[PDB]
């Protein structure tokens, strides 16, 4: 990495960045959760360790 | 009682017909000719829905009469009264109704030039309640008027008119591709935008963030050109929203008006005359 | 198992529990101007009973106003002002009549409150609405007609005189108003754009709001390169009560 | 006669106005404005300049992928042939998923690239929606727009993502086309049993004739009052003019009550939001909730009865 | 500066910007490691 | 060849635009790849590799 | 056949412009021939060149 | 056979907006005739020479 | 006409040339449609040859 | 048989305003004209006369 | 009235009919081709 | 001169116009002899 | 002066680092090309 | 021209330059991993 990178607060404020990071990864972690619910992943409907309307 | 700026506006005169016979107020409302002359067709026909409800459409002992407010339903004539008058309990009653409806309505409005004439301002709001009369009197009179049947009206009931727009709208199979209709849709629509942008934009500079003061003119613009490079300004977006609004009225009677008289197919096939362009 | 209760049913009473406490504020908004109502029951009350209806006025908001002018609160005790004015029956609900000569009575349509004695102000703080003599920055748009010289001419197409300059709205750009040298008097009184017709081939503005003659008695201006709110209304409402006084025809009734 | 104030008659010019300064932190403005005669005759005549950071820059993005993704797809769906595309365009689409892809991700020739258009046209509104709160806060004015906009969101997300997704299937979603999105609008309310007895679809319907009523009396009444300069409203709210208590007047003595120049501005959009609102809870409580609205409104007492002047055997029942 | 900060608040800054984003990435990678122990995926 | 004057691009495009530009397009490129190859026989989420976990239940 | 007075167009059209108009329409087009590519017989992804990955 | 003075054009008609215009017009054409020729029996893409390559694999 | 030069003394030259241009593409673009419409097309023709019945 | 000051026409209209809405209401009217035929009996290009140009493939 | 000088137009209108003329010429030859490979009337 | 060049500069744009545009539709004939040989359409 | 800004000596330069650069890109272009046609030959 | 002197582009360039690489090295390691996986040609 460069020794200056730091002076990437001299053109971009940081609190812009800060919050549009923190909005991005929120965002970002409900898409990948939604797409992993869609895929054979899912964990909520597998029915592991059991189907729980099965038992009624 | 006035509003607190009121009593310096409440001059004699003005009035169209009448004059001091019936210029005078009563609470909040001015009166006049025509607010005599509409409270009449008003009373009159509100009391006749009543009794409509009242005896039902096969009479007050039978098990379709009914109070229930979606219910209550008075319907026009049959299609071979034609142009006739039709005897009061088989759809008279409706065309009674009808005339006291247009009357009331053409009463309001003349009774809103008196009330410009009295306050020096435009003529703007009654010029634009027209077109709302004029698409109702497309509906009841000039739509019946050229098939040949005052019972094409539409039936004076909260849900039952619902019926009457379906079937009307699935006689041309596919109602949504009529062109006038399309059109009026999009004024509606582009209308709604219109108005939630405009309400938005006067309320957020006028309450501004905590510690703010009022925002300006130059706030107004700033905002619309940085969102989208453009703002009509603060006279225009009101020329803009009257202009949406009567525009949207106005291609609902023409959308009406041409389904029957002048378009009897469905309403996707007319777009066949741009299918059959011989360019493609 | 069936059930008459359902969520469609319970969503749609709760709509109406939500839209009619919505109706009641706003109908407190309704009464920031103009409240508590001026009626005959307060004035035999000595006063003790104030009318306001229903929903009650909300609390004081306030609005603060740009480049340290000031707060304004809503609702607010304004003063009762003497009407210019008499009734032309005694009974409730009647109608009045203004004294003198209509076109100077400030009432009915020549009528309108005391607005404040500054100007609206540019975002920078400068007078808003100046003449064109001031801001040398504005032009006319090519393709359209300079305002200035034509001749202006009353509702009876007499001439009241000659556009003299033209102001404009510094924030917005826009015409506002005419300025019109006055043939009888030689005095520069401001004429509303909203009042004004222009006939381009003749360099002519015609004015159906007054006469000629009544050119003469436009509220004046107590400074010549800016206007308060204040006269701005006295400007405007002159020219409306025209509408209803110029004229007798225009008292009304057609029949 | 009189002026209208509906078209302007003498436009006058001046330097370009560069817009409120911003604070650190936002990017400088770009393009130059330039004047149009004719936006002059009823509006204002200059274009530009306009703001662009991150937020826009991306949703424009995203936005321009999901729009192309839609036109590929039609053009494709006539062989690459621009004129028949011309011919077709209004019936053209881009289709959704077929059923038996359920929610999830299906292949590229058959419903991909709509999920693609519809995650990406979704992400593109979402920062549009950021995009207008981001530029207020730099004015330092209030969020009403975007408030107003997210009830918007709200519902075009109804349509095309939580009822599919409660509904299982993106098969149940909106199709990306002129006629086809019609062609969906008009079976929506068949498959569902008549959306004329859906509650909500009622007070959509009363809020979006109630928008087109509140502008025209609102456009017209200020209008009728710019001769006394009562377009210019935030200086009639903070100090009320002749302008506003005229219109206040023309309402009181027409109906019998009347707001004030800054509360009618409170009515429109509630309004306006409502109509958007309750169009979205119609939309979510049918399939999932009500799957017939007609029965629904028989079984709440509200359908009218008639006399029976036509009537059909059931030939499933003989 | 073009942000305000000087030279010195931009270094600091940056010290605490990365080591904050680093503690956050090795969350992500311990979630990541129970996620695979639990439901490999590749 | 790369030119060594090549630095002289940043007297013409502004600095700050261009990495919001990079940013903006490389978020956008990277989600549209990402669904792209899932919309093809690449699809690693729903290929029941190592195993099919809806298989287990 | 070229000209030797061809770098005056820098005194007539904008370099700035004129670099930003080149680079985004490059990466359009760039995407439109992939798309093209992929919905023809040369598509590369779904191809299941050089084997099908999706297991029974 | 064109004219002489017809150099005279660029006194006329501004140079930079027609090399615009020009630029921009044929971008258009471009794309327009390879999707009109790409519509017809002349498509060099899905007609499978010099082989189809989904054949290899299915 | 001896005297119709004159007609650059009416209508402005520039606009006129634009105008000319402007149609002529247009005109040009809308003949070939129409021409490819029908039965004169010589782009679907197979002729010479059909170039997709040379790939089967 | 015209007037002889037919001429001072041109003092009542425009000369410009005819002369440029002449040509833009023949030229709608010859698209149209064409395509009103184009779309009868009378179409001379789908009417394979001389031949049928699709018969050759 | 266009700002054209009687001797601009004069020189105008030689290249604007000389050149349209040349404009023409190509449409005939063009057509004169379209006609022997493929005759429409 | 409206377009604000001297007759000398509408000489020499002309010069360097006319030699790009043909030089261009020679780029165009050679592509179109090319598409010809592979694949002739009339 | 010119129509841009530019001086004769600027032109000059950034013509030089553009023509550079672009023919970088086309020599890429013609390289992704060749191996395209190795791998996957279309007409 | 965008206001910034010729040694700050001297410097915003040695970051960008060294910046971008980092990234492409990264995206190309990602390739490599993906190919050795599941190679797509
Ligand atoms: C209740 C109202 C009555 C209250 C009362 O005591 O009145 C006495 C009051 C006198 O009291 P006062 O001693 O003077 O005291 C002063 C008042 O208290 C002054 O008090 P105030 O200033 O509070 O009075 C205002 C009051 C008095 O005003 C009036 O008198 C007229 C009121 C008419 C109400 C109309 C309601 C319409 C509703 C339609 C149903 C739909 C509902 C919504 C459904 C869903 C929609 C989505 O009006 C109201 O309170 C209600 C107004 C708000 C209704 C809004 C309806 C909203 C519907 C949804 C729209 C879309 C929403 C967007 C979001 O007024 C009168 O006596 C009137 C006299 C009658 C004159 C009739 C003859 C007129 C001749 C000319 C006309 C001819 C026709
Ligand atoms: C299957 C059925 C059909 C269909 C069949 C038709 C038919 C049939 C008609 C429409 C009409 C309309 N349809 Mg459609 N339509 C369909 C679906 C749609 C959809 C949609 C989202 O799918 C929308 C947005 C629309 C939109 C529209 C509008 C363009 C128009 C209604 C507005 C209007 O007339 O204003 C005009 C406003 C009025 C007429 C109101 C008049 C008010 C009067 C003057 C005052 C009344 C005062 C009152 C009594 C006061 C009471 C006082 C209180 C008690 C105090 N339709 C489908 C596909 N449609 C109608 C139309 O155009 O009518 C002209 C019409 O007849
Ligand atoms: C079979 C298909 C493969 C696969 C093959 C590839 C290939 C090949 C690549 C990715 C790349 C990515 N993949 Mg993948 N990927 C798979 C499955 C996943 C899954 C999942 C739920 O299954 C997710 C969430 C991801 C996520 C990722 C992201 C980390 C990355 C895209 C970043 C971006 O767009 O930045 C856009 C933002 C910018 C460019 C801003 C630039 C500024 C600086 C330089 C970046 C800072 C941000 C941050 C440090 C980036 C983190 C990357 C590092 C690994 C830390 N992949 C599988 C198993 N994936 C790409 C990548 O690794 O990039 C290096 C890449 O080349
Ligand atoms: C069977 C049908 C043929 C085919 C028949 C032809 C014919 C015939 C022509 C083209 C032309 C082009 N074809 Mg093709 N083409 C085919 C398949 C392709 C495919 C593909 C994915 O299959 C691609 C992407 C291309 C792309 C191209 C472009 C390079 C070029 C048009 C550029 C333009 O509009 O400039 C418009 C922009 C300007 C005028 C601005 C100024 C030009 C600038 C300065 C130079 C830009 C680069 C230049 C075009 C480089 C050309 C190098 C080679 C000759 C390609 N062809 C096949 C195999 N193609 C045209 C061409 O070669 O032009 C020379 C052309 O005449
Ligand atoms: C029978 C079916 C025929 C056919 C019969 C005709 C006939 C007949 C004509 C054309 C004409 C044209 N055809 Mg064809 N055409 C065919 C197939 C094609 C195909 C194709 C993909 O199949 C293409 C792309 C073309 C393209 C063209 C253009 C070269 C030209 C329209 C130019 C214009 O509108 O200028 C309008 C723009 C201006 C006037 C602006 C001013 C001048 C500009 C700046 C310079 C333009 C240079 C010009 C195009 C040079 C070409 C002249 C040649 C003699 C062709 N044809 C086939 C095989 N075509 C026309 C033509 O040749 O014009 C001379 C014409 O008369
Ligand atoms: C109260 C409910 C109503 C409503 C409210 C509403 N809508 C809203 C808002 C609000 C309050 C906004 O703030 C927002 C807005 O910004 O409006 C101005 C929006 C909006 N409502 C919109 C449309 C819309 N709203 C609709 C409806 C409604 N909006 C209601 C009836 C409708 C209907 C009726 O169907 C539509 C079609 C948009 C105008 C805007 C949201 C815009 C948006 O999200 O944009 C991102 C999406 C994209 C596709 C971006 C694409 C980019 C463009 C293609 C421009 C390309 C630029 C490019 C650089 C060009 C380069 C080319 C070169 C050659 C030069
Ligand atoms: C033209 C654009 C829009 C518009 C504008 C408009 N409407 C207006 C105005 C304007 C400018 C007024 O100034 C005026 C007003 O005063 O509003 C407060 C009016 C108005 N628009 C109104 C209603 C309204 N407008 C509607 C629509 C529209 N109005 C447009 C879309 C609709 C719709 C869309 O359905 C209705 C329901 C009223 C609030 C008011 C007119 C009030 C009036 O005329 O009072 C006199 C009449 C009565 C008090 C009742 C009369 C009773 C009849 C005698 C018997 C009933 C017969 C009726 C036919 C039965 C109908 C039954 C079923 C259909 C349920
Ligand atoms: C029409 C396009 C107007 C336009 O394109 O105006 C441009 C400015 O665009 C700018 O600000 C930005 C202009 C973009 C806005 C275009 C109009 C947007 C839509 C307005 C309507 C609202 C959208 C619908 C809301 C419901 C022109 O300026 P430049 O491109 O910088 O070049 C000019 C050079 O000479 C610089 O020396
Ligand atoms: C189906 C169930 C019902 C559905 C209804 C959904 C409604 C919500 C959907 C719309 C979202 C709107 C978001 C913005 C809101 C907003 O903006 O409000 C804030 C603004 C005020 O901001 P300002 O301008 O003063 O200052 C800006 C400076 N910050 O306006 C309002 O105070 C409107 C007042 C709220 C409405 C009151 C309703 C009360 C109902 C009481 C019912 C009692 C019944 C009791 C029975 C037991
Ligand atoms: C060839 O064309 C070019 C390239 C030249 C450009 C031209 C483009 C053109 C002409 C485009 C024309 C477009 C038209 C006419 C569009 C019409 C569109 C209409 C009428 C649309 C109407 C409604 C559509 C709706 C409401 C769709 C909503 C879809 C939604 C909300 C989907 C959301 C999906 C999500 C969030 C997906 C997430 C994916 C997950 C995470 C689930 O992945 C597992
Ligand atoms: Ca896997
Ligand atoms: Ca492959
Ligand atoms: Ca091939
Ligand atoms: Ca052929």
């Amino acid at each position: 990495m460069n020794a200056n990178l730091y002076k990437i607060w001299l053109i971009l404020d940081p609190r812009r960045v800060l919050v549009s990071i923190v909005a991005f990864q929120i965002v970002l972690g409900l898409l990948i959760h939604m797409i992993v619910l869609s895929t054979d992943l899912n964990w909520l409907d597998d029915n592991i360790p059991v189907s729980y309307q099965a038992l009624g | 009682a006035m509003l607190s700026f009121e009593k310096k506006y409440r001059v004699r005169g003005g009035t169209l017909i009448g004059g001091d016979l019936f210029d005078f107020w009563v609470g909040p409302f001015y009166v006049g000719f025509f607010g005599v002359v509409g409270f009449c067709f008003t009373l009159l026909g509100v009391l006749l829905i009543v009794w409509g409800a009242t005896i039902g459409p096969t009479g007050p002992t039978s098990d379709l009469q009914t109070y229930n407010l979606w219910r209550i339903s008075i319907a026009p004539p049959d299609l071979s009264y034609g142009l006739r008058m039709a005897p009061l309990t088989e759809g008279g009653l409706w065309q009674i109704i009808t005339i006291c409806a247009a009357g009331a309505f053409i009463s309001w409005a003349l009774r809103e030039v008196e009330i410009c004439r009295k306050l020096g301002i435009g003529f703007h709001v009654p010029f634009a309640f027209s077109f709302a009369i004029g698409a109702y009197l497309v509906l009841v009179f000039v739509r019946p008027l050229l098939m040949g049947a005052w019972g094409h009206g539409f039936p004076y009931g909260i849900l039952s008119h619902l019926d009457w727009v379906s079937n009307v709208g699935y006689q041309f199979l596919h109602f949504h591709y009529n062109p006038a209709h399309m059109l009026a849709i999009s004024f509606f629509f582009t209308n709604c935008l219109a108005l939630s942008m405009h309400g938005s934009l006067i309320l957020s500079v006028t309450n501004p963030q905590k510690g703010e003061p009022v925002k300006t003119s130059e706030h107004e613009n700033t905002f619309f050109r940085d969102i989208v490079g453009y703002s009509i300004g603060a006279l225009a977006i009101h020329r803009l929203g009257l202009f949406l609004a009567l525009s949207a009225a106005f291609w609902s009677a023409v959308c009406i008006l041409i389904s029957g008289p002048f378009w009897t197919r469905g309403w996707p096939e007319w777009w066949n005359w741009w299918l059959e362009l011989p360019l493609w | 198992i069936t059930h008459y209760i359902d969520a469609a049913q319970i969503t749609i009473w709760a709509f109406w529990l939500f839209f009619f406490g919505l109706i009641i504020y706003l109908r407190r908004e309704d009464k920031r101007e103009g409240y508590p109502l001026d009626s005959d029951r307060t004035e035999r009350s000595g006063g003790r009973v104030k009318v306001v209806g229903f929903p009650d006025l909300p609390d004081p908001k306030t609005f603060v106003l740009p480049h340290n002018g000031g707060t304004v609160v809503a609702p607010r005790v304004e003063a009762p002002v003497a009407v210019n004015a008499t009734p032309f029956s005694p009974a409730p609900g009647s109608p009045l009549v203004p004294n003198g000569d209509p076109m100077l009575s400030g009432f009915g349509p020549a009528a309108s409150p005391d607005r404040p004695k500054h100007c609206d102000l540019t975002f920078e703080g400068l007078p808003k609405i100046v003449p064109m003599r001031v801001a040398k920055e504005f032009s006319i748009a090519e393709g359209d007609p300079d305002p200035r010289g034509m001749t202006v001419v009353g509702l009876d197409g007499e001439v009241a005189g000659t556009v003299s300059d033209v102001w404009v709205d510094r924030s917005e750009p826009q015409i506002r108003y005419l300025e019109v040298e006055v043939a009888a008097n030689k005095k520069k009184v401001l004429l509303p754009i909203g009042f004004s017709r222009f006939d381009k081939k003749a360099r002519k503005v015609k004015v159906d709001a007054i006469k000629a003659a009544h050119f003469a008695n436009v509220p004046t201006l107590s400074n010549p390169d800016q206007v308060t709110l204040y006269e701005e209304d006295k400007v405007c409402a002159y020219y409306a009560g025209g509408k209803l006084y110029a004229t007798a025809e225009r008292a009304g009734p057609l029949l | 006669p009189e002026y209208q104030n509906i078209f302007t008659a003498v436009q006058v010019r001046a330097p370009a106005y560069p817009g409120v300064p911003l604070p650190k932190g936002n990017l400088p403005r770009i393009g130059r404005p330039i004047f149009s005669y004719w936006l002059g005759k009823i509006g204002d005549a200059q274009i530009g300049p306009i703001y662009l950071g991150l937020t826009g820059t991306l949703s424009i993005f995203f936005g321009l992928v999901a729009i192309s993704i839609i036109g590929f797809n039609m053009l494709a769906s006539v062989h690459w042939d621009v004129f028949q595309f011309l011919k077709h365009f209004f019936w053209l689409g881009l289709e959704p998923p077929p059923p038996q892809y359920g929610l999830r991700i299906p292949p590229l020739s058959e419903g991909g690239w709509w999920l693609m258009a519809g995650l990406f046209l979704t992400l593109s509104i979402l920062l549009w929606w950021v995009r207008t709160y981001k530029r207020a806060e730099a004015l330092g004015m209030s969020q009403h727009l975007s408030w107003a906009f997210a009830a918007a969101i709200f519902f075009y997300l109804v349509l095309g993502f939580i009822r599919p997704v409660m509904m299982g299937s993106w098969a149940k979603a909106v199709p990306f086309g002129i006629f086809p999105h019609l062609d969906w609008t008009a079976a929506f309310s068949i498959r569902y049993g008549n959306l004329y007895y859906n509650p909500f679809h009622m007070l959509s319907i009363a809020f979006l004739y109630g928008s087109a009523l509140l502008f025209a009396m609102h456009g017209a009444t200020i209008l009728s009052v710019s001769r006394f300069g009562g377009d210019r409203e935030i200086d009639q709210i903070t100090h009320r003019g002749t302008a506003a208590e005229r219109a206040a007047l023309f309402w009181r003595w027409t109906m019998g009550f009347n707001v004030t120049m800054e509360s009618i501005h409170r009515w429109a959009w509630w309004c306006a939001v409502l109509t958007v609102i309750t169009a979205g809870i119609g939309i979510l409580l049918s399939g999932t909730v009500v799957d017939n609205w007609y029965l629904w409104a028989v079984k709440h007492g509200m359908a009218p009865a008639y006399p029976e002047v036509v009537t059909a055997v059931n030939p499933y029942e003989t | 500066s073009l942000t305000g900060l000087t030279d010195d608040e931009a270094k600091e800054f940056h010290a605490i910007f990365m080591q904050s984003m680093y503690a956050w990435f090795g969350l992500v990678v311990i979630a990541h490691l129970l996620a695979w122990l639990y439901r490999p995926w590749l």
